[PDB]
């Protein structure tokens, strides 16, 4: 598989994206 | 026309997930630093909670961590040692 | 029926601050008081209100309980349009924590004869400090039930756990011939709007400009401090020696800590100059 | 075989055949528990009925009839809800086995209403998703009694045996209950709707709304909200506006209800706008059921991506409130069951020695869920941690929720007769709806002790069965590419060959199928290249 690759890695791009919104509450929260 | 159209993403977003990672990182550090601070602080209410420490200064030492100090104004006792001191 | 640590009792705000601002007023000695509302079910107790004891003069003993009192006051609250019944009753420890002595012991059987689901609260004035409110229920554990030897209740959720039991309720009797009740708080939405209104400044604080000159006679005092503070520092980071002992430094530092005290003064300094800055300029603008 | 009951009775063959239950374990837990712990004895009740789950092998409570005897109220309900899972699957003898403890309908009967509410709730048990010979008994029991205890068990009973069927009028007979306002059998009624309308999205959860504000029970709001989340699966962006209605609630219940909703909603779906949504509601609620809920529903997000969840949770598990700990333990709990993540373990092992109790409880059932089938030979771990939880076992002076938690933990390690897995995703990646409900039900064990046998739902047998045309199971021989020391059991109480070749029959772990070959040349060849589960054989000879 070749398209896989670029797939996969938007996913995880996708979900750390986030990460940015969950850091933000904890830094509020803290 | 594959090569130049759907793999070229690859290339893209890995650079952005670069410094995503390490932003998120450092802004995580600092909310975690402070936030070992005030789980600390918490604890330290229930270290204000225990019993404090006297104080001791042992006039004779015994053989297998015996110590018979001079309490202050009680005076000595037969007593054992810790668990990390030489 | 097993009672089972599931139950949760409900304290009403007002309730809160009427056994609070009580338990000050008598700080001295313990004040006594009853709680008014209904059983919500077998495991929920709610409370909304108390009116406060006249009590006798005995420092030491709840036992002057008067019957009239309560019946007038009842009656009178009917007449309020809050026929509520009284769902327990709070007594204050200032300073002696939460507990249930031999006196207290005795009154909760007194009641719970009239009402198996009475519910008794024991208030700190004193060490329920800013943030944090000292406060606490319980309720006797049968004897008979203990004599056999057997769990006084069923625990189906963990929550009477939550909270660990102070080692003095372990040593006043906690888990043999009483329990705890866990305490959480029922607010409204208009309470809380009203709560936030309370602490608001006014509007117009802002608009209180200090007098030109006595704020620049503090700008002066604390440049003088800034240069005393910076002097101490210079002092302080040059006779430090690459043996640095930080111990030594928290113990005793320069000027207590020229560096604390010139970031406190800097930061004090900004700010009351740049507030003096708004102040008087949206005045400009807007007159 | 589309009916299920086939399944079921090769299923139920297996685990009996292949039983390796230690019954020394739970003899040393029985032996260490203090008789007066309501909590210690009913959580050994809980653990032996996890670990026999379906092997029919009672063996253990005929011994010990004097110490079950001791049992009173709901420990005696788990105590006769607990048969329901040991004889799960049994159709033909589930009814003869549970009639000495079911309502006869003549006043003579001496049983306890809890032990005839806890074997209606065991029919439901052993019935689950194949209720169509005994729905209209429990509908009929369920009509006959007005004691809120038989009802409890009849309402839960009969949400199990028709889960997700959507059925009309078994919901207006559990409606008729839940409006009779009873604290404990409107709990079960509420979960019991949910169950039955799993993934309609009905507006029947509009009503089911509109009664939880009218109620005062917090119970009946609990279960109602738990039933709201439960309509509300499957179903992404048609549920977020039920879901914005919840969360925005005044009453911490209603949004606790509103954490699940939006949890079973997204299942698997790793989106980040749930995901999003779910961390803020884990630090900007003051409730800390909420808090707990919002963690916790991350591991029903994020289970199908099990690698992202420890590092989402890893900065929650060192925040100072322990609620937030506790659901970060059971998010990496259900989120990695079965799947021994190496990071998973390395987070759990700090929160198993947490200063609070109840973390520990989380932190000790969550290592187990990770654990599940693994040996000591594939991580040296295992055998610290089964170490660790005798030790908890054995200790007097340890907090009574962190023995129930090391109690369930043992249990867990042990289930099936260490020949089920819990596992959230089929081999074809479908959702097992009986898995991801049973786990949603089982987490709010803290209200309510009886719903820890909704584990059993997601216990899913790790057999390979091999069937001729006639789906009867022929004796042939398979070959694993593997050592036999990282597939073997645990041994009870006191380069290699890489050609294990055992019966073709046997349980199959999800890491062993990578390595399972047929011969060349053996009588029955499989019609398709499948490494577990019911595999059907063309007979060459």
């Amino acid at each position: 598989d070749l398209y896989g690759r670029l797939k996969s890695l938007e996913r995880q791009i996708e979900f750390k994206g986030i990460q940015e919104e969950y850091v933000k509450d904890e830094l509020k929260n803290l | 026309g594959l090569r130049q159209y759907y793999l070229q993403h690859i290339h893209e977003l890995q650079l952005r997930v670069r410094n995503k990672n390490h932003n998120l990182q450092r802004l995580e550090a600092q909310r975690n630093d402070l936030n070992s601070h005030v789980r600390a602080l918490k604890e330290e209410l229930q270290l204000l909670q225990e019993p404090g420490s006297y104080v001791g200064e042992v006039v004779k030492v015994m053989g297998k961590s015996k110590v018979l100090v001079k309490v202050h104004p009680e005076g000595k006792y037969v007593v054992d040692i810790d668990k990390n001191i030489d | 029926p097993t009672l089972d640590t599931s139950e949760q009792v409900y304290i009403s705000s007002l309730a809160l601050l009427k056994m609070l601002k009580h338990g000050r007023a008598g700080v001295p000695m313990e004040v006594m008081g009853l709680m008014l509302g209904e059983f919500v079910d077998e495991y929920t107790v709610k409370v909304v209100d108390v009116f406060a004891m006249p009590q006798s003069g005995t420092g030491v003993s709840v036992e002057a309980v008067d019957p009239v009192f309560q019946t007038n006051m009842l009656d009178m609250l009917k007449q309020i349009g809050r026929p509520e019944m009284v769902v327990g009753w709070y007594h204050s420890h200032p300073g002696f924590g939460c507990w249930l002595s031999g006196v207290d012991i005795n009154t909760q059987q007194s009641f719970e004869a009239l009402n198996q689901r009475a519910v008794a609260v024991v208030v700190d004035p004193i060490q329920s400090v800013k943030g944090k409110v000292v406060m606490d229920a319980f309720r006797l554990i049968n004897p008979q039930t203990m004599m056999l030897g057997q769990e006084p209740r069923q625990t189906t959720s963990n929550l009477g756990h939550l909270n660990k039991p102070s080692i003095q309720a372990l040593i006043h009797g906690l888990n043999r011939h009483y329990y705890s009740i866990a305490i959480n708080y029922r607010k409204n939405e208009l309470e809380e709007k009203m709560l936030l209104n309370l602490h608001k400044k006014k509007w117009n604080d802002g608009l209180t400009l200090k007098k030109f000159d006595v704020h620049s006679k503090t700008n002066e005092q604390t440049v003088q401090e800034m240069l005393g503070l910076a002097i101490k520092y210079n002092k302080a980071v040059q006779e430090e020696d690459e043996l640095t002992p930080e111990k030594l430094v928290i113990a005793k530092v320069g000027r207590q800590d020229a560096k604390k005290h010139l970031e406190e003064h800097v930061s004090n300094l900004m700010s009351s100059n740049i507030i003096q800055t708004l102040g008087t300029m949206l005045d400009t603008v807007i007159f | 075989i589309l009916s299920g009951e086939t399944s079921i009775q090769l299923t139920l063959q297996f685990l009996y055949s292949h039983n390796k239950s230690d019954l020394l374990i739970l003899k040393t837990i029985k032996q260490s528990v203090e008789m007066r712990n309501s909590v210690c004895h009913s959580a050994t009740i809980y653990a032996n009925a996890i670990m026999h789950a379906g092997t029919t092998v009672d063996t253990f409570l005929r011994e010990n009839l004097d110490w079950l005897s001791r049992a009173t109220n709901w420990a005696k309900f788990s105590a006769t809800a607990g048969l329901g899972v040991i004889h799960r699957g049994h159709l033909q003898q589930g009814r003869s086995l549970m009639a000495p403890y079911l309502p006869q309908g003549g006043a003579g009967g001496g049983g306890s209403p809890y032990s005839e509410g806890g074997a209606l709730y065991a029919l439901g048990l052993i019935h689950a998703n194949h209720g169509e010979g005994i729905k209209q008994f429990l509908r009929d029991s369920l009509r006959s009694t007005n004691v809120e205890v038989i009802q409890h068990g009849a309402c839960l009973g009969l949400g199990l045996a028709a889960l997700g069927t959507a059925d009309e009028d078994v919901f207006e007979d559990i409606k008729n209950v839940l409006y009779t306002d009873s604290a404990v059998a409107g709990e079960a009624a509420g979960i019991s709707m949910g169950l039955l309308m799993v993934g309609t999205a009905s507006e029947k959860a509009g009503e089911m709304l509109a009664y939880a504000h009218e109620t005062q029970h917090e119970k009946i709001i609990r279960g109602l909200a738990l039933g709201i989340a439960l309509t509300v699966y499957g179903r992404e962006e048609e549920a977020d506006t039920l879901i914005e209605q919840m969360t925005r609630d005044q009453d911490p219940i209603l949004r606790y209800g509103g954490m699940y909703a939006l949890a079973l909603a997204y299942r698997g779906t790793s989106n980040n706008k749930a995901i999003r949504q779910l961390l803020h509601f884990a630090v900007s609620d003051v409730s800390d059921d909420v808090r707990r809920t919002a963690v916790l529903a991350l591991g029903f997000v994020l289970y199908s991506e099990p690698e992202q969840t420890p590092r989402i949770v890893s900065l929650l598990s060192e925040s100072y409130n322990p609620h937030v700990r506790y659901g970060a333990a059971l998010a990496v709990g259900i989120s990695c069951a079965g799947t021994g993540l190496s990071e998973a373990i390395s987070l759990l092992e700090p929160l198993t020695s947490d200063v609070v109790d109840f973390v520990r409880q989380g932190a000790l059932i969550a290592m187990a869920m990770v654990m599940v089938q693994i040996t000591e030979a594939m991580d040296s771990r295992v055998g610290t941690f089964r170490r660790q939880l005798e030790k908890i076992i054995l200790d007097k002076h340890e907090d009574t929720m962190s023995k129930m938690g090391a109690i369930l933990a043992s249990g867990i390690l042990d289930a099936g007769g260490r020949n089920v897995t819990i596992r959230l995703l089929s081999k074809s990646k479908h959702d097992k709806i009986t898995a991801v409900v049973g786990l949603a039900v089982f987490s709010q064990f803290w209200y309510w002790y009886p719903l820890i046998y909704f584990i059993s739902l997601a216990f899913s047998p790790t057999a390979f069965v091999g069937l001729n045309y006639d789906l009867k199971v022929p004796k042939f021989d398979f070959l694993s590419h593997a050592k036999p020391s990282l597939f073997e059991y645990p041994k009870p109480t006191t380069a290699e060959p890489c050609f294990e070749t055992i019966t073709n029959p046997a349980r199959v772990v999800p890491a062993q199928e990578k390595f399972i070959k047929f011969l060349e040349g053996s009588r029955y060849m499989p019609v398709k290249l499948a490494a577990s589960g019911f595999v059907l054989l063309k007979d060459l000879r």
